[PDB]
């Protein structure tokens, strides 16, 4: 057993209110909130310990927490500003001892910003290999590609005949901007998937590059034209070639 | 709980001589729980400014304290040490002998 | 120099 | 030659009437040189001794966060043990804690302490091998429990191994004035008439730290052990102790008696008689 | 006023040589001292915990010292996998504000990045289709040495991303690779990979 947390991702808008999950371990009695901003690192915000608040960080008195009965736990994040921008993780620990570990979720990723029509899903390219790559090498390589999305809230997965696949998989740690010098331009990411050419050049191999991409969600109004970019899959895909 | 009954001595802290300025000092120790009430006596009245050490305890675990003030001893001049603690019917006076 | 220790019972 | 350090440690819970009054006190050997009363206008570790004030301000903060801090500890182990041991809210309870070092005449250590009593009786002590808890009941079995599975004994290990030897000794060194020149006892012999046939040989020991000292009265060279009245060993005040023995000797016979002392601080063990 | 600091902020070292990772404090007084490894899509992992008055811990490759004197910690990783990749981050659990009270302060980090062995390179410069266009295409740089540091865009109408590893474990053939695209009618493979240090011997094909 370990810390959950949920969402996975938020998108919103500035002045809304959120609300983190968490579940600590079982037999973890108190829960701990951190906030990773790219400006402060990983930075203590609140503990509490069986219900009751402990200690407490730098925070603002816009953000609330609560722990429950259940021993999960709850932080609300309102009036929202674009420096609430972070990584927001919760630890948990046994009890309130010096001398032990806590133990961390996955985190909530949440993105705050002034206006959303700079939101889009991706829009995802499969390239097959270079017959040249097939006779230099024996090795075919697949590139594919997500062009055009805001914000970076992305998970690019290959998936081999219905199985996603990590061996000879290998993805760009971090989308790269299309505008640089805009801080609200569209990003794009590119992942690499090398098989050997024997397998590529069977055609009843199903070769398919899938993106998740969160976007808005219920508590983000949407009045414009463009389809609501919402958490969605977009995927592209090929086969073999002989 | 466990209790303790004080073990008390009343004594001085340089050999007594009439006139000359001194302390008078009682120590109690071996007496649990903590709280105790200590006073000191000259002719049966409480004096006043009567300092105390700070509360610490034996292997056992039983506390001992050494209340003291600065006294000058005279011929006629009767010194005591009234202690009441929970383990006590009533409180017990311990007079002071310059001989002791 | 006292140890710098939170165990609670 | 043999030291110690030792942190004492005691917190009185006093429900209705507000916080628990917690008092501790550090001594090296016979030698108080810490203290902190949560009673005190000053909520801060004082210094009680004079080699302990060349400290800086970096150490009387840590020493005071962590007395305040063992004073939270125990406020929130008070309230524990009401619920292992089923007691009322209403109850005036005693925790004390003591942890230290021995080190022998080398600086190497000797033994290690850490030990925690609830109303007078022992509840859970770390053992010598520092590694393992000698639990009084189910309820501290209940605590060592938590204890062995957040490592408490790990840390408390590494602290009597390191940092509690390297700080007594550095603590000997600064004070080595007073902690390392024992002070001798002054000495003298009382005769006090009890009838016309007898009195009391009353011999003193006075002034010398540090307080393990040997008062013993011996007719022509025999030990009168049995039927000496000794004092329990007290502190004079000033930082030394006081200690007497005393003999009921038959009139005339005063000079057959001699009392023999042994300190640390006499280059020789004395042999006093009543000089009248 | 608890701070913690980690030299360097990123690291590469080859792989299979020992590692050290810095990381000092301001505050003496600390309660324990931590070392954790951070992956992008995970959460953090506790690697090693040192109590306030041990000296050292150790786990497997990993051998952590504490010097609360100095303020200052050495995590030092043998054997550098690549599976070592990763942000490794050093805490202090310290007291806070409140009596009793304590909290984690972090550094911001070191990247750490194993590069694999690259024997034998055949560097080369592939051009890719679109598998639902004949216009789109895509250029690959792949099979360099780690040494080859490879650099962004020469112009704003191109898109280049930096050096990425992919192990197929079934053969243990990892592989360097990095992929440019561009809108403009003159992309030229050629001219895609320009701004970065290319070696002679690359494999340019039709």
């Amino acid at each position: 057993s370990g810390v959950t947390q949920t969402p996975k991702h938020l998108i919103t808008a500035t002045g809304q209110r959120v609300t983190l999950r968490c579940s600590p371990r079982s037999g973890d009695l108190s829960v701990y909130w951190y906030q990773q901003s790219l400006d402060q690192g990983l930075q203590f915000l609140i503990q509490y310990y069986n219900g009751e608040e402990r200690a407490k960080g730098n925070i603002l008195e816009r953000f609330s927490a609560q722990q429950f009965p259940d021993l999960h736990s709850e932080l609300n994040l309102s009036s929202l500003e674009l420096g609430d921008s972070a990584l927001y993780f919760c630890a948990s620990s046994v009890g309130t001892y010096s001398t032990d570990t806590q133990y961390f979720g996955p985190g909530t990723r949440l993105t705050v910003l002034e206006d959303l029509k700079n939101v889009f899903p991706p829009e995802v390219a499969v390239f097959e290999p270079s017959e040249a790559e097939i006779s230099h090498t024996q090795k075919a390589t697949l590139v594919c590609l997500a062009t055009g999305f805001y914000p970076d809230h992305v998970e690019l997965s290959w998936w081999v005949n219905g199985k996603e696949v990590h061996s000879g998989v290998c993805t760009d740690p971090q989308p790269l901007k299309e505008q640089p010098a805009l801080n609200d331009s569209r990003y794009a990411l590119s992942s690499r998937l090398r098989v050997s050419a024997t397998f590529w050049q069977n055609p009843r191999n199903h070769f398919r590059c899938q993106v998740q991409f969160y976007g808005l969600s219920e508590n983000d109004e949407w009045t414009q034209d463009r389809a609501k970019p919402v958490t969605q899959i977009v995927s592209a895909e090929a086969w073999g070639r002989a | 709980m466990i209790q303790r009954t004080p073990k008390i001595q009343v004594y001085s802290r340089h050999p007594a001589e009439n006139g000359k300025s001194n302390f008078l000092n009682c120590y109690v120790s071996g007496f649990h729980p903590s709280d105790i009430e200590v006073d000191l006596l000259k002719n049966g009245e409480r004096i006043e400014k009567v300092e105390h050490s700070d509360l610490s305890f034996s292997k056992d675990w039983s506390f001992y304290l050494l209340y003291y003030t600065e006294f000058t001893p005279t011929e006629k001049d009767e010194y005591a040490c009234r202690v009441n603690h929970v383990t006590l019917s009533q409180p017990k006076i311990v007079k002071w002998d310059r001989d002791m | 120099l006292r140890v710098m220790m939170l165990a609670p019972f | 030659g043999s030291h110690s350090m030792r942190y004492f440690h005691t917190s009185v819970s006093r429900p209705g009437r507000g916080e628990p009054r917690f008092i501790t006190v550090g001594y090296v050997d016979d030698t108080l040189f810490v203290r902190f009363d949560s009673d005190a206008a000053s909520p801060r570790e004082e210094p009680r001794a004079p080699w302990i004030e060349q400290e800086g301000p970096e150490y009387w903060d840590r020493e005071t966060q962590i007395s305040k801090a063992k004073a939270q500890t125990d406020r929130e182990d008070l309230r524990t043990l009401l619920r292992y041991y089923n007691q009322s809210e209403a109850g005036s309870h005693t925790l004390q804690n003591m942890y230290g070092c021995d080190v022998g005449p080398d600086g190497r250590l000797l033994r290690g302490y850490h030990q925690d009593a609830y109303d007078g009786k022992d509840y859970i002590a770390l053992n010598e091998d520092l590694s393992s808890w000698t639990a009084a009941d189910t309820a501290a079995q209940i605590t060592q429990r938590k204890w062995e599975a957040a490592r408490v004994a790990e840390q408390l290990r590494a602290y009597l191994e390191g940092e509690c030897v390297e700080w007594l000794r550095r603590y000997l060194e600064n004070g080595k004035e007073t902690l390392q020149r024992a002070d001798p006892p002054k000495t003298h012999v009382t005769h006090h008439p009890i009838s016309d046939h007898e009195a009391t040989l009353r011999c003193w020991a006075l002034g010398f730290y540090p307080a393990e000292i040997t008062l013993t009265w011996q007719r022509d060279g025999e030990d009168q052990t049995q039927d000496t009245e000794l004092v329990e060993t007290r502190p004079a005040g000033d930082r030394t102790f006081q200690k007497w023995a005393a003999v009921v000797v038959p009139s005339g016979e005063e000079q057959r008696y001699t009392c023999h002392v042994q300190h640390e601080g006499l280059p020789k063990p004395l042999t006093l008689r009543w000089e009248p | 006023k608890q701070e913690v600091t980690q030299i360097p902020a990123a690291l590469s070292v080859p792989e299979g040589e020992n590692l050290v990772l810095n990381c000092s404090f301001t505050d003496s007084a600390i309660y324990n001292l931590q070392w954790f490894r951070q992956d992008p899509g995970k959460g953090l992992t506790s690697l090693l915990l040192i109590q306030s008055s041990q000296r050292e811990q150790t786990s497997g490759r990993l051998n952590a010292s504490l010097d609360k004197s100095s303020g200052r910690s050495t995590l030092y990783i043998a054997a550098s996998q690549p599976g070592d990749s990763a942000t490794y981050l050093c805490a202090v659990n310290s007291p806070g504000s409140g009596a009793g009270s304590y909290q984690l302060t972090f550094g911001k980090g070191t990247k750490l990045s194993v590069i694999p062995n690259i024997q034998n390179p055949d560097p080369a410069v592939y051009q890719l289709r679109d598998s639902k266009s004949s216009d789109k295409s895509v250029c690959l740089f792949t099979d360099f040495d780690s040494q080859t540091n490879v650099s962004q865009s020469k112009d704003s109408d191109v898109y280049i991303t930096d050096k990425c590893v992919l192990d197929m474990r079934s053969m243990d053939f990892k592989s360097n690779s990095a992929v440019a695209w561009s809108n403009k009618s003159d992309f030229a493979c050629a001219n895609a990979f320009n701004n970065s240090i290319i070696p002679e011997d690359t494999f340019f094909p039709s």
